[PDB]
């Protein structure tokens, strides 16, 4: 059930928001948050499914999500870090 | 003008890539290359910053997404 | 709401759910199943929220859902032609 | 033991790689990009291979998303 969400996450759907309603309309902008919406609370609910990146930051899962990737670790709950597009994206080093 | 030192297996690997119509020369074919390892090296930058910012953002620790959906189809 | 599915997208489908299933259980390989069903039908709804991707292959578009990519075209319908994992992702050239 | 033109640009970023702790020599900067170049062309022909493989597989019309969870879990 529980996560915590960091703020600039949370400034991450506004933006994701903004520019989905202005491309599409709000329909649209709904849909599309309702699915970071799942893809969170499933991170949620099933933790250990995201795959980890060790080589990009200690801790880090990613879990993505239509265009976006939802960045996570897991301390005494699970927090939602960045949710960030898919263009940000690159391979880590080990 | 520099001078590097390849093995066989990249010696042929630009082969493949310049006798195809991929690239016009050895050198195009290494700045190819070092453009990926370029862009990549600077989004991984970008990456690990955009987390710590993250981190560094603090916690919301309620977070109502049905709330949120409302209050922006309401703007 | 109708689209095509390809019969090797469901046969993706099937070894989605095998290892899935293998490696977290039954609960755990249906809620999956349900992000993956969730994407689809999104992608279904609004085929044009799909990043394309022109370069990979004429016609195609992405749409990624937990660790995997839903790849699509559009005929007289939407048309899944795969599911693939993420790893598989490949930087195409303009 | 080749021989090449590098931008202005690139001879700077493999000098300031190379003077990162990052590589040894030129040569391995360049081999790194080499061997990025080649793993996405590998990939890339991977990924049209599997597209092309669905294309020509044949398609359902009438899939009952809600009846495969079922069946797969019944």
């Amino acid at each position: 059930k529980p996560y915590r969400l960091s703020r600039r996450a949370k400034a991450d759907l506004d933006d994701i928001w903004t520019y989905s309603e202005q491309r599409w309309g709000v329909e649209q902008a709904a849909d599309y948050a309702r699915e970071l919406q799942a893809t969170i609370e499933m991170i949620a609910e099933h933790p250990g499914m995201g795959q980890p990146d060790e080589n990009l930051r200690a801790g880090y899962r990613r879990c993505a999500s239509g265009s976006h990737v939802v960045f996570y670790r897991v301390g005494v709950r699970v927090e939602i870090i960045r949710v960030l597009h898919q263009s940000m994206n690159a391979r880590a080093h080990l | 003008n520099t001078s590097v030192v390849l093995g066989d297996h990249f010696q042929a690997f630009i082969d493949s890539q310049v006798a195809d119509g991929r690239y016009g020369s050895a050198s195009e074919v290494i700045r190819a290359g070092l453009r990926l390892l370029e862009e990549n090296e600077a989004k991984l930058a970008a990456l690990r910053a955009a987390l710590i910012e993250g981190e560094e953002s603090g916690f919301i620790e309620d977070f109502d997404f049905d709330a949120f959906i409302e209050e922006r189809s309401r703007a």
